[PDB]
């Protein structure tokens, strides 16, 4: 059957992992002791144990797992620890101590895929700018492709926001990750802290936030994605599909995702919440759940993953319109550029929670130049940087040379050209 | 994983020691005799950091004291938690060290470095993972300065991959508390530029300020500033020894804030810190503590923040708190005031969390600032210092140690570098 | 018919031993006073492989305890199950042996020896049809290593065309347990080459490895070690205590084990070891049991496998299980991973099926490799060995009794030409 094994690597990626985990227990009525396939192995006494892999080198948030609510549920084989972590720094993880606990990751996940009779293959969280979820990912996943080649492996990635971070580092790890992650992942789906505020400041009607709610969100959207893995509905969407649909060249696979509606009690009530008026959410650009405008690029390609009550003819309507749209602006060599994902199943409410329960609710994912000018933003952050060598000592003092800095920065330059390529 | 050996070295630098293991120990619940006494588990978890552990549920810091006079121990010993320490981790010599940093460095404390060296090595072999080491001692002495700068020269040559960081008392520009200060001070400076990954700057005279102009305290006591300093120190290695939202570490720290080898001198602050007259006339909100924390006034070093630049700022927030509002408040004060950080640095803030607040606030937060105003402190210094030196004032009390005048100009020349360094960024 | 004679010598010997009957005890739901207290006609059936049975159903281990000292066998009497071996089966001396080879095998041994041969005689004259005898002894000592392998030689010669299979526990590479424990060990190993038909080859280092690695065992007792080389032991002659689908047997197993005489060195193993945190996150099928039995991290002696080539391997299955399952995963071993099984034997697996698995298991497995890269146990011995006689020292203890060079040289022979041999098969 359809089976996927999850990765959940550094700090952000193990909270989002947790939050993920407990919708996932919502959603199939599994308790905190364990008491599905595509998610969860199970075994000889009604129990069902989650197939992820939990790493951090740093031993705290790991730890947290262990002694919190979940703690029966997870193998303890699974959440791995280290003893020191990067420290916000690319060298430390992909060269000088990740190559101390990536072999046992790489057992792990083969043990993993044993356990499977049809691995459709990886999903992994991490985050760009982090020391551990920038280098170590980055090392884990040149593994992957080495050993399983054609297997899926998509990503999570926690993009920075351009006018806000909490990290002076943050621009060298992220470009490091982006070159040494451009020939390995087949799909890198963005979400922007920054834009998730803004969400939360529009339409929920809140803004006394915390990195939970954030998670929350995120765990929805992720489920939104894995729905049609573990539920009947027309047009089942599978993991191999998005690559082939979302990824018009093998460098350009960073796409958006964003979710409707993102709505709170109040005004639950008021909406219709009707699918046309979903999608049209969908597409407002303040709604992104990036710091993008997406009048200024072309839509090359877009997903959308309709959860609920939706009448399919509802769903070509709406798709109708939003072509209709002047904006709206998609490139000339992609006519056809849409995709569409239906599920019976509707969202699932965690309880004490942001998010009311929904009729409908969907989940789009959009591959765009839009992205470019983060790109742009990103490498002229490094180039300010970088030209009076600062931070450069830490990174070279654990393995890496002044001149891939350079190489990084010309990847980048390419990526860009392309870019502007595809715009044309 | 992530145990911290702390050196405490000559008198100022046992007595913020006694006072900095007093704080930890009630942040940990640990009472004077060793014994635990807490109401969560999170007080234990991560114990190990500080404490190691002995049979009947003991726990003894991992503390070297070390001074070449014995008064201070004995005072330290007599004193609340002075029982709490290892007895074996008490060294000292005989002879003082008249403020002299020959005495120290070379002669008396030359005699007995190996014994804390033997001291040092026992304790970090009872490490699965040794994170690094602290010192506390004064620039201005001859034991905390010349001693305690002699030992980690010796630890950092054994132990050149971890973490050494200090938290040293500087001279102060109005009221100097010993005549050959400027002496002191640029000898150990001179090898703390070379030797160390960190060091917070601290300030008696701000410190003064701190309790006269915000606590509005008619009366401080060496205890009372003591204990802001112990605040300030504890506020560092909160992410080691708690679960946050955030988690931070010493090197991550020294990571964002260290953007030039050299460039390692911190000017620290802590908030809140309010009179206990208007204490219910304070909301304390992020917002507020925020700007608590970048006032000048709320500074512990000798400086005008206003008259340089910031290269880099790490905050550590304590307590519950919503992420958003820390990063707008962060973008905020970047956003409006500009000119006062470094253009080259995109985001010259870092700002990390931990859930545990310390006893008695729901909030708190400490402030470490890289800024290019530290270089006033040493072109003072430097002033000072040759302004006896071209007369060769005192001189004979060092080379009668065995000090060469080269030296002096040495220290001067790497003075002069670092300034000049500063006025780079500046 | 099968009739099993156990002998067990000195002081890890008769400790392993212990254990051994304990666990045998238990399965065969016999008690301390040797009472049955079983639930199925099967646990009686074929009690006769290891008891005899006495006037009120009182059942005997045919266990011979053999000591030089008398301090451990003193122990094994005051233990649990020390009151079911029969009093007379105890034998032994006065003086100890010195962890000395020479005094085992040709002095204060060949004094008892013929004592205990009568004993042997005695128990083998009670058998219907003798199957052979078991052996369980440490290398790297006196009284197991000298005395032990001079009973082997008495038996052998004396009962030639029966099986003689030991279980002897090796010198570790890292932490040798004794000063001339590779003279010892070179000894042993030169008689066993010639006079044993199978060896398990048991290193504490390994034991350790599993208990630490694998089982999670902060704090493993030797007492833990030994249930585990017991559970081993026992695995081995299940098919002639149970019924089965593919009933083994002692000489099927040397049949199908041994291609070469003198290459009858094994590498034991167990499944499944888990840790007691993480039993209900296991699943507990054949395959993974499989994927256990054939890791390195779960073998008993101290080798890595992955170093050279099996040239066979025999697995025993014990519990319920699809004859078809475990062939096919036979198949995908071999298959994938042809590299590490010498070609020249085609099937290098062999498969055995007892229905009745052991206690708290549903399924359980016991793994034996005959693997080329034993080689590097007997290797290091060697260099060890030459390390110390090429200086002579330690040697006037054994001149001392009467050995003399020219038996040395021909150990160091025989070990040489034995490693060659193992060679060509790499
Ligand atoms: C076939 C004989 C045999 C040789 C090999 C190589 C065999 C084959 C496979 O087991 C049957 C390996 C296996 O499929 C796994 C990958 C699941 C795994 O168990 O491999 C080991 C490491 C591997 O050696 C590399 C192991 O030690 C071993 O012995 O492997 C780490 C482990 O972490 C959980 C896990 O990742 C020696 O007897
Ligand atoms: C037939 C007449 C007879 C002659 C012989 C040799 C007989 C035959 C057998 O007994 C019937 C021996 C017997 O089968 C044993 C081996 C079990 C055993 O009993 O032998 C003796 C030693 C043996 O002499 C060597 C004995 O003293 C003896 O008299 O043996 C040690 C004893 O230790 C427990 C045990 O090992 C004299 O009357
Ligand atoms: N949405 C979300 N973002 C997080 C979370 N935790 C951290 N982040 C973001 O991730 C980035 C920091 O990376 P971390 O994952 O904390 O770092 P790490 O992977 O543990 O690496 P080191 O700590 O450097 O070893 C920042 O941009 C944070 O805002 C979380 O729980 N949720
Ligand atoms: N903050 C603080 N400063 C101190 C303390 N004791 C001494 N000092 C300061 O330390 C400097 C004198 O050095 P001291 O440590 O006493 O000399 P030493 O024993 O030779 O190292 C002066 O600047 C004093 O003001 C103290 O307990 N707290
Ligand atoms: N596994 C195990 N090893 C043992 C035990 N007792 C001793 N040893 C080992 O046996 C060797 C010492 O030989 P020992 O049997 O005590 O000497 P002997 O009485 O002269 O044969 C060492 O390698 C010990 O580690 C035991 O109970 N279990
Ligand atoms: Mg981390």
């Amino acid at each position: 059957m359809r089976e996927c094994i999850s990765i959940h690597v550094g700090q952000a990626g193990v909270q989002i992992g947790n939050a993920c985990w407990e919708l996932y227990c919502l959603e199939h009525g599994i308790q905190p002791d364990g008491q599905f396939n595509t998610f969860f192995s199970e075994t000889g006494a009604g129990k069902h144990v989650p197939r992820a892999v939990f790493v951090d080198l740093e031993p705290t948030v790991i730890d947290e797992v262990r002694t919190g609510t979940y703690r029966q549920l997870f193998h303890p084989e699974q959440l791995i620890t280290g003893k020191e972590d990067a420290a916000n720094n690319y060298a430390r993880g992909h060269y000088t101590i990740g190559k101390e606990i990536i072999d046992l990751v790489l057992d792990r996940i083969r043990k993993l895929a044993d356990q499977c009779t049809g691995l459709q293959g990886f999903l992994v969280f991490h985050s760009f700018g982090g020391g551990t979820g920038s280098g170590f990912t980055s090392l884990l996943m040149e593994r992957l492709s080495v050993d399983y080649g054609k297997k899926s492996k998509l990503e999570f990635s926690i993009y920075p926001a351009p006018q806000v971070s909490t990290a002076v580092v943050e621009p060298y790890n992220s470009i490091l990750t982006t070159h040494t992650t451009l020939e390995h992942s087949d799909c890198a789906f963005m979400v922007d802290n920054e834009a998730i505020y803004d969400i939360c400041r529009r339409n929920l009607d809140i803004e006394r936030p915390t990195y939970t709610n954030l998670n929350r969100l995120i765990s929805q959207i992720v489920s939104s994605i894995t729905a049609s893995l573990r539920f009947d509905g027309a047009l089942n969407v599978d993991l191999t599909e998005f690559q082939t649909n979302l990824v018009p060249y093998p460098r350009i696979h960073f796409p958006l995702a964003t979710y409707a509606p993102v709505i709170s009690a109040e005004k639950a009530y008021h909406e219709q919440l009707s699918v046309a008026e979903i999608t049209n959410a969908c597409f407002e650009p303040a709604n992104q759940m990036v710091k993008c405008d997406p009048r200024h690029g072309k839509y090359m390609a877009c997903c959308l993953l309709y959860r609920g009550d939706v009448v399919p003819k509802d769903v070509n309507a709406a798709i109708a319109t939003i072509k209709t749209k002047r904006t709206i602006q998609f490139v000339d060599w992609c006519p056809t550029g849409f995709k569409v994902g239906i599920n019976y199943q509707p969202p699932t409410v965690v309880p004490g929670g942001d998010l009311a329960k929904v009729q409908r609710a969907v989940c789009m994912l959009s591959n765009t130049t839009a992205i470019a000018e983060a790109w742009a933003r990103l490498d002229h952050k490094f180039d300010l940087m970088y030209a009076k060598r600062a931070f450069v000592h830490w990174y070279v003092g654990e393995g890496m040379e002044e001149g891939e800095f350079s190489e990084a920065r010309e990847d980048m330059a390419a990526l860009e050209k392309d870019y502007e390529e595809v715009g044309v | 994983m992530r145990e911290i050996v702390h050196i405490q070295a000559g008198q100022c630098g046992n007595q913020i020691g006694a006072k900095f293991w007093e704080v930890i120990s009630d942040e940990h619940g640990i009472d004077p005799t060793g014994s635990y006494h807490g109401d969560s588990d999170l007080q234990l978890e991560r114990i190990n950091v500080y404490y190691n552990e002995a049979a009947g549920n003991k726990y003894v810091p991992r503390a070297i004291l070390v001074d070449l006079e014995p008064g201070t121990m004995d005072s330290v010993r007599s004193g609340p938690f002075g029982q709490i320490f290892r007895p074996d981790n008490f060294v000292f010599g005989q002879s003082g060290a008249g403020n002299n940093w020959a005495k120290g460095h070379y002669t008396e404390g030359a005699e007995l470095v190996d014994s804390v060296l033997d001291v040092v090595r026992k304790e970090s072999e009872s490490c699965d993972c040794l994170q690094g080491f602290q010192l506390t001692h004064s620039l201005g002495g001859g034991t905390g300065s010349g001693m305690g700068t002699l030992l980690i020269s010796k630890i950092r040559e054994e132990y050149p991959d971890r973490i050494m960081n200090t938290f040293s008392v500087v001279p102060s520009p109005k009221v100097s508390d010993t005549v050959v200060e400027p002496y002191n001070a640029t000898l150990s400076v001179h090898q703390l530029v070379e030797n160390t990954d960190e060091t917070y700057c601290i300030d008696n005279e701000a410190l003064y300020d701190i309790c006269f102009r915000t606590l509005k305290l008619t009366t401080p006591t060496y205890g009372d500033l003591n204990h802001l300093v112990s605040a300030t120190m504890s506020g560092v290695t909160t992410c080691l020894r708690f679960p946050g939202q955030l988690n931070a570490d010493l090197r991550k720290l020294a990571v964002n804030m260290v953007p030039f080898p050299r460039l390692h001198f911190f000017m620290p602050g802590f908030a809140p810190l309010t009179s206990r007259g208007s204490q219910q006339y304070r909301a304390l909100t992020v917002p507020e503590l925020t700007q608590q924390m970048f006032d000048a006034k709320n500074m512990m070093a000798a400086c005008d923040p206003r008259h340089g630049r910031y290269l880099t700022v790490a905050a550590v927030f304590r307590g519950r708190m919503s992420m958003k509002e820390v990063d707008e408040q962060m973008l905020n004060v970047q956003n409006k005031n500009s000119s006062y950080f470094v253009e080259w640095i995109p985001n010259n803030v870092k700002t990390a969390v931990c859930d545990i607040p310390p006893r008695g606030l729901k909030m708190s937060a400490t402030f470490i600032g890289n800024s290019t105003a530290i270089q006033e402190l040493f072109k003072r210094i430097s002033e000072q210092f040759t302004a006896m030196f071209r007369r060769k004032a005192f001189l004979h009390w060092y080379t009668g140690e065995g000090m060469d005048e080269m030296e002096f100009t040495e220290a001067e020349s790497n003075m002069n570098d670092l300034v000049s360094e500063y006025q780079q960024y500046q």
